[PDB]
């Protein structure tokens, strides 16, 4: 081998349906659907979840 | 038989937060109109947002400038929260140039006459060196909803300039919409309700113009339903 050329690729992956995003206590699960902000349940304050 | 809801006092708890109330609303229209307006506001409102960032010194998102206390990534993540409005034109290019030590804030940006920074204490970054100087060119444009990092690159077929920084533009001027239906008392008849909407926005839209935009969009949607084409 004469020379080594290493190139580093950076990808910024965003969470999306299928990502096994799991809780701390043994909770599991995949991202079901990205439903919009205003379709989220909201309290009396109107704060979505 | 049906009265028409009327705009009454639109109080300002703050620049961000405002209460808009509709007094003469008939039975069976409180929660209906409330949901209507809330969905329209959170779903479709024009808003000004940062799309492209051009920092003079750094070459890419993960390359960190000498002198600053923050990664260029964190600088972009703060630039997202820039509360800016433009009403003279659709797309503008703000310029920021600051040297010396101290917290580089939004107020330091060279503003034009058509651009307003409604949050002129927004800490963009921290410059921690006398020699170090930060030079930003920030593209702020109008839009709706949320445009994740995947689309405008197809409007130009790859970012031909290098060192350009692409940012998830979140144009939503509003962040909280809530409606409450309360028993309003007026001399006319006996059963009417205040529709009181709390709206927390980024200070870039007036509550009156916001509700007017929402109502106009809803009316345009109901245009087809008023007159069924088949």
């Amino acid at each position: 081998v004469l020379k080594i050329v290493k190139v580093y690729l950076a990808v910024k992956r965003r969470i999306q349906p299928g990502d096994k995003m799991a809780g701390r206590h043994g909770n599991k699960g995949v991202i079901s659907k990205i439903n919009p902000i205003e379709d989220m349940p909201y309290d009396e304050n109107g704060t979505p979840v | 038989e049906f009265l028409k809801p009327r705009l009454v006092d639109i109080e300002q708890v703050s620049s961000t937060h405002a209460k808009v109330t509709l007094e003469p609303l008939e039975r069976g229209f409180g929660h209906t109109l409330g949901n209507a307006l809330r969905r329209i506001l959170l779903s479709s409102m024009p808003g000004c947002a940062v799309t492209e960032v051009e920092i003079d010194g750094v070459l890419h998102e993960y390359s960190t400038k000498e002198g600053v206390q923050e990664d260029i990534l964190e600088i972009l993540l703060n630039l997202k929260g820039l509360a800016v409005r433009v009403q003279g034109k659709d797309e503008v290019i703000l310029t920021l140039n600051k040297s010396g030590i101290g917290p580089v804030t939004a107020a330091d940006i060279t503003h034009d006459g058509d651009v307003e920074i409604v949050k002129p204490q927004h800490v963009i970054c921290h410059l921690t060196d006398e020699n170090a100087s930060i030079s930003m060119r920030i593209k702020v444009q109008r839009g709706r909803g949320y445009v994740p990092a995947s689309t405008r690159i197809h409007s130009e077929e790859d970012e031909r300039p290098i060192g350009r920084l692409l940012v998830d533009a979140c144009y939503s001027p509003v962040e909280r919409i809530a409606y409450n239906v309360e028993a309003a008392r007026v001399e006319q008849r006996t059963d009417l309700d205040k529709l009181v909407i709390e709206m927390e926005t980024n200070g870039t839209i007036d509550p009156e113009e916001a509700i007017r935009r929402a109502a106009t969009i809803l009316a345009e949607q109901l245009e087809a339903f008023v007159d069924l084409r088949d």
